[PDB]
């Protein structure tokens, strides 16, 4: 009922397409570009991660990462369905481009489709472990 | 008879008193059980009935005052009549001074004793309809009620004045008609305002309510893109739905628009009040709206306060002149425990369904539009109920949908029933099916008058006059000639709303058991410390069966139900007539099989025939019943074959034998049919049967015999 | 060139027909040859006082006028993945860096020897370019670039309507929607106000756009979550539609009232979760709610200097919506007093800029009509920066203390600008705080960091080199008389916030007073040295601008505006506003600049700003900068007006001769090439008017001549006699 978009690359960690909106996101925002730098080869190919009110969703496919950030609660198992859908668009639009580009946010143009994806999710109508652990 | 003498009286003057003949003396006055009353339904039909294009006459005693009768005498040679209830002498008016013996006013002839008068006289209103809609609601519980409210103005009149206001978390009065823009005013669903704030905040037609005959192409093109409240809806969560203030901005609204006329503010709920003044459960799922239980367990802290909003939403909209119904459609519970003084003390309606895209809900709307045979509605506006009695005859109280204009004289009681303290109140809205109870206190004949003003749905101004008359008792022979005239279904119907109105508004049956003792030993025959001797008359015999029915029933015993399944069901027994109440008390069973045909069939166990195919009428509810050997040859698929074609007017004798009345009472009741095992044949058993009939009777015997 | 003395009585004649030129700082050429755009930073001394003291004793003002975002022709942009700057003081590396291991480079700030990452070193770009651009890793934002939100605000009261603006903003608005700056992301808004609040939502799923009134103006609030700020790319015909809607809804309103203060206050809420540009349209004094504004009585000509806002109220909302990236324009366009000096306020502290058009009326005035049409179409095409953040760094031992423009000086002095205007100037104070021994060259460099149009963080960083000098005559030599009088303005508009109009007025004397006083006890007449030679002109001509003039029938929302433009207008654009460059256009010959193939352009010369240089039987045009205008002559040639104006005898122009048409006589393609030429030198397009006769009621252009005498204000000359007086007393 609650967001916090992230996609980025896997190696440096430059961000690539982000979605955020307010009416905090300065603290929040921040782990998110930790857990981004920490992301290897190691790292894994999907996994959930917890933090007291809230909880991190994230797959990787083709060398990129595509986290999601909710207040806790909020469906496990049905975030996914959104990055999906997700990693559907940005593989299918820009997948050839990641590792080409260089500049922050290279793909922002990719906030218009996360919004109507994102609320399309909203209105009704895999690994565990802690945030602290990793960082 | 006295049998036709009652159901005359109740044809022609829309009335059914407890005693017809009531007692000559504060000595058997004080005495009577079940106490003076009638059930007065102020607007009967009438088939040859001619409205009176005339100004009423009226008695030139300033106190009294009361309208020329077929009781008052006259003098048709010195143009004279004298007033029955202060005996003074009036001089006939210019049109009076032409009477005749053979040609004498309508006003007087014993036909007319009922009388409707239409004071043509100041330059007739428009009517107003306020919808007030809520748009959270599923998309196709939202989308049939656009059609469905679309639908009612294609029946409304010409010049009537309407006004949208959609809501949801915030509330927009809609300002109509205007072009390429569509506009409405904006409102926090969480602030309550003065009707001078929002006639502030704002600014015959208004803005807001327009005649429909230059807008109803621009309104229906509104509700016809209408959509969902906006905001979306959080996992675990209920809408945030804002009715406390929805509703009274659509009363504000009007109030400072169009005081005093027939206006009727339509509200439709598709889930409880959720935020706001008047909330009525939160915005969590985990904790669910208020049982009856949880009421009495002092677990739901929404209500108290709920109650009180609405309640002052009541009053500030029945003294203004305003009715305010409310149609909740939704499958949890929708908040009309609080709500329900909105439309019990204006005139208006409640109406309850599942879902709005019932066939059931859809048509219980267009009923609402139905007209008598001149196209014109039959609700009316704004009516004012005013009693005069003779000199002996003092008001307790009424019970039923009005309101008191605390009107003082000589002829109101010191002792309140409910809406006592008034010999004047003002229903704001009502049918020709509306049935007050007037309850009066005793202090030759007798009369009273009953006088109701009310707003024709024609926006003529007319009065109803009933002037009644029933004989005093004989004190050589008193006691012995009152239990003639009991009217034992009137006044169970009677003692059923003074049972209510103590419930509603907090034992009950042990009062309620006392007056049917007191009652059995004041007027059946017995030996002291014997109950074999006990027969009541053939006059009393039905009363205590009907208590039987009225202390199970769902009107009194409040669990098994919903809070608010019982205001709805209380709510239609407080404003219907003799008859359909005694349907609501004791359901009317019917009897099919291939062994005699449609005849009625006592509510009883030894009635659950697996042979033969019933039909029960609550009131609320028509349902059908197949036996274990009735269930059975209709899973055989043998009502299909034709050498059988007796199988099949068996089973669709009842289908006709209701949809008679499933298109004729006002709120279209569930259909059902089952069978044993079936579902919801559980009500049929719920229904069917201290404990059952047989052993109460005793236990009211026993005790009929000993301690006075 | 000259180290020459000059007499400022005897010549008279002391300024040139051409236009003036900056002055080059005495630097080594290999040094100067890298120096910014002067255009773009400029300080008001080349020659850089050693000591707090000289420097206090040329009785001149150190300070630096900034330009930063002007369009440019060229400019190189640089996508270094890492960014080398001082691991100190953080400044970026400067051309005007001492290399010295070509493994270690010297900071000409803070004086720290920095490595070079692994990344000819001398000439790479950032060393071969002042003005730069650079493309901002991702440690040097709070958020992803925000998208392009531009929310529109009108009012539309009685007044209101009965200006009719509102039909010429949303024509302007159509016909620049796919000019807006921005891509796929571009957000757009619309509200009016009269005493109640109007939103406009946008959703193809009904037909019309939808009008949601918010009524409690004490407590206001968003009525929808969506669609109120709607994409510009998929919303398009629904935004158009609105627009052709909007200017016909309330054509018969009989609102007096104006709740601005609720209007803007839910304005930005509606917008203060991603900041924007808040386009703001006003028309009278606002009288309902908070920003409650009483009304005022304008001073006559015979009051004396006797300025401050009313309320706090509209100086604290810019400082939210700056904390959010808000930047609101104030577009007036009142015809009564409206309390300018509360209302700016707005966008004075959220970056914002002014617009004022005294008595707009589509049929009574259409001067306005045509300049607000124009000045639109630059607010709606020119390119745009979004949370935006401005440092301003110079070398060790100066101090910057006093920030002039349209901003919100933040802690670590940071110049939060929450947008970046591409015709907006900003300007500088410094001091010598520790004294400049060891040091033969200052630098000074401001790095504009941004978010583009096309979401992309990008810095701007110009930066500056200036030599030391030692003695008070080298002080003189180098000194910047525009940068002077631009920095004096600014300086001196606080002062009449901070004291009083004449205190205002009296430093502006005692400025030129003060420091020739200084200069003739360094070395009979008025003696200046040739770089302060206009120094007493330029200055008289601040004295009577509609700033500072007293015994005038000026009105408070013009002076008010008039300061408003100083704090915010660049420095070429205050000067062409207060000195005029007028021009002999009745016989325009062929010594111009001709050459760009198949022109001609003339460069008549600049003519002093006096009544006895014009002659009424010629036709002189006179450039204000943000205007042209034309005088005719009485007894002119019929020759012009048959074939210039194209018409008889000067008895028979149309008063508001909107612009010349464009006949066919090379004396037309003359005046027409000499303006266009005027025109294209600025990317403001000026309007044109010969409406100039001898009684046309239009006659201001007498009041630029700023030479004269009046009943009211010193000629020249007779400025000339005070300042000497007062020099050798
Ligand atoms: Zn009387
Ligand atoms: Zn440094």
């Amino acid at each position: 009922m609650v967001l916090l978009t992230m996609i980025a690359r896997v190696a440096d960690g430059l961000p690539l397409a982000a979605s955020m909106q307010e009416d905090d996101l300065q603290q929040y925002q921040s782990q998110a570009k930790q857990l981004f730098r920490k992301l290897n080869e190691q790292s894994p190919t999907r996994c959930t991660l917890e933090a007291g009110a809230m909880t991190f969703h994230y797959i990787i496919e083709q060398g990129v990462c595509y986290l999601v950030l909710c207040e806790a609660a909020f469906p496990k198992k049905l975030a996914f369905a959104y990055l999906e859908d997700l990693h559907s668009e940005f593989d299918e639009q820009h997948g050839k481009k990641v590792p080409t580009v260089s500049r922050p946010y290279s793909f922002i143009e990719f906030d218009t489709f996360i919004q109507k994806t994102k609320k399309l999710y909203i209105d009704s109508r895999i690994m565990v472990a802690n945030i602290e652990e990793v960082l | 008879t006295y049998l036709e003498f009652i159901q005359q009286n109740e044809e022609r003057d829309g009335v059914r008193f407890s005693w017809n003949v009531w007692p000559s003396s504060r000595l058997e006055a004080t005495r009577m059980v079940v106490p003076v009353a009638a059930l007065f339904t102020p607007l009967k039909e009438r088939p040859d009935l001619p409205p009176i294009q005339y100004e009423p006459v009226l008695c030139s005693r300033t106190t009294c005052r009361a309208v020329l009768n077929p009781l008052c005498q006259v003098d048709y040679r010195a143009k004279l009549w004298a007033c029955n209830f202060c005996y003074q002498r009036n001089q006939f008016p210019p049109s009076y001074a032409g009477i005749s013996e053979l040609n004498q006013p309508a006003e007087l002839l014993p036909q007319f004793s009922s009388i409707e008068y239409v004071v043509l006289r100041g330059p007739q209103m428009p009517l107003i309809f306020l919808y007030v809609v809520d748009t959270c609601m599923e998309d196709e519980d939202l989308q049939a009620l656009k059609e469905s409210m679309q639908m009612s103005l294609s029946l409304l009149p010409p010049t009537a004045l309407v006004g949208l206001i959609t809501f949801g978390r915030m509330v927009q009065v809609h300002e109509l008609g205007c072009e390429g823009i569509s506009k409405s005013y904006v409102f926090r669903g969480t602030k309550d305002l003065s009707a001078k704030q929002l006639q502030e905040m704002l600014g015959p037609s208004n803005r807001f309510l327009q005649p429909v005959q230059k807008i109803d192409m621009n309104l229906t093109d509104l509700l016809g893109e209408l959509q969902r409240d906006p905001w979306p809806v959080p996992q675990g969560k209920r809408p945030l739905r804002s009715s406390g203030v929805a509703l009274s901005i659509a009363v504000g609204l009007l109030e400072c628009t169009f005081p005093n006329t027939g206006a009727r503010i339509m509200m439709f709920i598709g889930g409880p009040a959720t935020q706001g003044p008047g909330m009525v459960v939160g915005d969590e799922l985990k904790t669910p709206i208020r049982s009856w239980h949880d009421i009495d367990k002092d677990n739901a802290k929404y209500v108290k306060k709920g109650t009180k909003h609405f309640e002052a939403l009541a009053n500030r909209a029945a003294t203004t002149g305003h009715v305010i119904d409310i149609y909740a459609c939704a499958l949890d519970q929708t908040g009309l425990l609080e709500m329900k003084c909105c439309p019990n003390l204006t005139g208006g309606y409640m109406v309850m369904g599942d879902s709005f895209n019932t066939s059931l809900f859809k048509q219980t709307f267009q009923r609402v539009f139905t007209k008598d045979m001149h196209g014109q509605f039959k609700m009316g506006f704004g009516g004012t109920l005013e009693i005069k009695t003779s000199r002996e005859i003092k008001i307790s109280g009424a019970i039923g949908p009005c309101v008191s204009l605390n009107s003082k004289g000589p002829c109101v009681s010191e002792n309140e029933i409910g809406t006592g303290g008034t010999c004047q109140w003002k229903i704001c809205g009502l049918s020709p099916t509306t049935t007050l109870a007037i309850y009066f206190e005793v202090v030759g004949r007798g009369a009273i008058q009953f006088v109701t003003q009310y707003q024709h749905s024609s926006g003529q101004r007319r009065i109803r006059v009933t002037t009644i008359a029933r004989n005093w008792a004989d004190a050589q022979t008193q006691i012995q000639n009152i239990a003639a005239s009991f009217d034992q279904e009137a006044a169970a119907i009677l003692m059923a709303r003074l049972a209510i109105y103590r419930a509603e508004t907090e034992d009950v049956l042990r009062w309620l058991d006392r007056q049917l003792i007191r009652l059995c030993q004041k007027f059946g025959e017995y030996h002291k410390d014997d109950p074999s001797s006990f027969r009541f008359s053939e006059t009393f015999s039905l009363y205590p069966q009907f208590m039987f029915h009225l202390r199970r029933s769902s009107f009194l015993q409040v669990f098994n139900n919903s809070p608010d399944e019982s205001s709805y069901y209380r709510h239609h027994f407080m404003r219907q007539d003799l008859t359909q109440s005694l349907i609501m008390i004791q359901p009317i069973l019917y009897a099919y099989s291939f062994s005699g045909p449609p005849e009625p069939v006592l509510l009883d166990s030894s009635s659950i025939l697996a042979d033969r195919i019933l039909l029960m009428d609550t009131f609320f509810q028509i349902l059908i019943y197949h036996g274990e050997t009735i269930a059975q040859w209709r899973k055989s698929g043998y009502q299909d074959m034709p050498e059988y074609e007796n199988f099949r007017h068996l089973l669709q004798a009842p289908v006709d034998d209701a949809q008679e009345i499933l298109h004729s009472r006002f709120p279209m009741p569930r259909y059902i049919d089952t069978e044993h095992g079936g579902s919801q044949a559980r009500f049929l058993l719920s229904k069917v049967n201290d404990v059952s009939l047989q052993v109460f009777m005793d236990h009211l015997k026993k005790l009929a015999v000993s301690s006075a | 060139e000259g180290l020459r003395v000059v007499n400022l009585l005897q010549e008279r004649n002391m300024l040139p027909s051409t236009p003036l030129k900056p002055p080059v700082p005495n630097l080594h050429e290999d040094i100067q040859k890298l120096n910014c755009n002067p255009e773009l930073f400029r300080c008001t001394l080349t020659s850089i006082p050693q000591t707090q003291a000289l420097l206090n004793k040329a009785k001149l003002p150190l300070g630096l006028l900034l330009h930063p975002f002007k369009d440019l022709v060229q400019l190189p942009v640089v996508t270094s993945s890492t960014i080398v700057r001082c691991r100190s003081c953080r400044t970026y590396i400067n051309p005007f860096v001492s290399f010295l291991d070509q493994r270690r480079w010297k900071c000409n700030l803070c004086y720290r020897v920095n490595d070079v990452p692994e990344e000819e070193p001398h000439r790479r770009p950032e060393v071969q370019n002042a003005t730069i651009e650079f493309m901002a890793p991702s440690e040097y934002m709070l958020r992803p670039p925000q998208p392009p939100v531009y929310l529109f605000v009108f009012d539309v009261s009685h007044n209101a309507v009965e200006t009719g603006y509102l039909n010429s903003v949303c024509q302007s608005l159509l016909d620049n929607l796919d000019l807006l700056p921005g891509n796929t992301r571009t957000k757009i808004g619309f509200i009016t106000f009269d005493s109640t609040i109007h939103f406009y939502g946008l959703q193809e799923s009904l037909s019309q756009p939808q009008m949601l009134i918010v009524s409690d103006i004490e407590d206001v609030f968003i009525p929808m979550p969506e669609n109120l700020l709607v994409n510009l790319n998929e919303s398009k015909e629904l935004v158009q539609d609105l627009l052709k809607t909007l200017p016909q809804m309330f054509t018969k309103t009989l609102e007096t009232q104006s709740a601005l203060g609720p209007a803007l206050q839910a304005a930005f809420k509606l917008m203060s979760p991603t900041g924007g540009r808040m386009s703001v349209f006003q028309t009278q004094l606002p009288t309902l709610g908070v920003g409650a504004l009483k009304p005022r009585e304008e001073p006559n000509h015979r009051s004396s200097a006797k300025m401050t806002p009313s309320t706090d109220f509209y100086k604290k909302l810019a400082l939210d919506c700056s904390g959010q990236q808000v930047a609101v324009d104030l577009f007036l366009l009142s015809g009564q007093y409206s309390d300018l000096a509360s209302l700016g306020c707005i966008s004075r502290y959220s970056a914002g800029s002014v617009y004022y058009y005294p008595s707009y009326h589509h049929q009574h005035n259409p001067v306005q009509v045509q300049k607000l049409q124009k000045e639109l179409q630059r607010y709606l095409t020119r390119k745009i920066g979004f949370e935006a953040v401005m440092r301003i760094r110079c070398t060790k031992g100066l101090s910057i203390h006093t920030f002039h423009g349209n901003f919100f000086v933040r802690s670590t002095d940071l110049l939060s600008l929450p947008n970046v205007n591409p015709d907006a100037g900003y300007a500088v104070q410094m001091s010598v705080e520790e004294s400049l021994t060891d040091t033969q060259l200052v630098s000074f460099q401001s790095a504009l960091l941004y978010t583009s149009s096309k979401g992309e963080r990008r810095i701007r960083v110009h930066t500056l080199c200036l030599p030391v000098v030692s003695t008070l005559n080298d002080v003189f030599l180098g000194a910047d008389v525009q940068a002077i009088s631009g920095l004096l303005a600014n300086m001196a508009v606080d002062r009449s916030m901070t004291a009083s109009l004449s205190d205002a007025r009296d430093a502006l004397v005692n400025a030129v007073i003060d420091s020739l006083s200084a200069y003739r006890s360094s070395v009979p007449g008025l003696m200046v040295p040739f770089s302060l030679r206009l120094f007493p002109l330029f200055v008289l001509a601040l004295l009577k601008q509609k700033s500072f003039q007293t015994g005038t029938n000026a009105r408070l929302d013009e002076r008010i505006f008039a300061m408003c433009q100083v704090k915010n207008q660049p420095l070429v654009y205050l000067m062409l506003t207060t000195h005029p460059s007028l021009y002999r256009v009745d016989n325009l010959s062929d010594e111009g600049a001709l050459n760009i193939s198949d022109r001609t352009i003339p460069q008549p010369p600049i003519l002093q700003l006096s009544v006895e240089k014009l002659s009424r039987d010629g036709a002189f045009l006179m450039d204000a900068g943000s205007v042209l205008m034309l005088w005719v002559g009485k007894n002119c040639t019929q020759n012009f007006l048959s074939q210039v104006l194209g018409v008889q005898n000067y008895a028979s122009i149309p008063q508001p001769m909107t612009d010349l048409p464009e006949l066919d006589t090379p004396e037309s393609a003359r005046i027409i090439a000499f303006i266009s030429w005027l025109r294209e030198q600025r990317p403001f397009f000026p309007i044109l008017y010969v409406i100039r006769d001898e009684s046309p009621m239009k006659a201001n252009f007498l009041q630029n001549m700023i030479e004269d005498r009046t009943e009211s204000a010193l000629s020249y000359y007779e400025f000339l006699l005070h300042i000497q007086q007062q020099v050798n007393k």
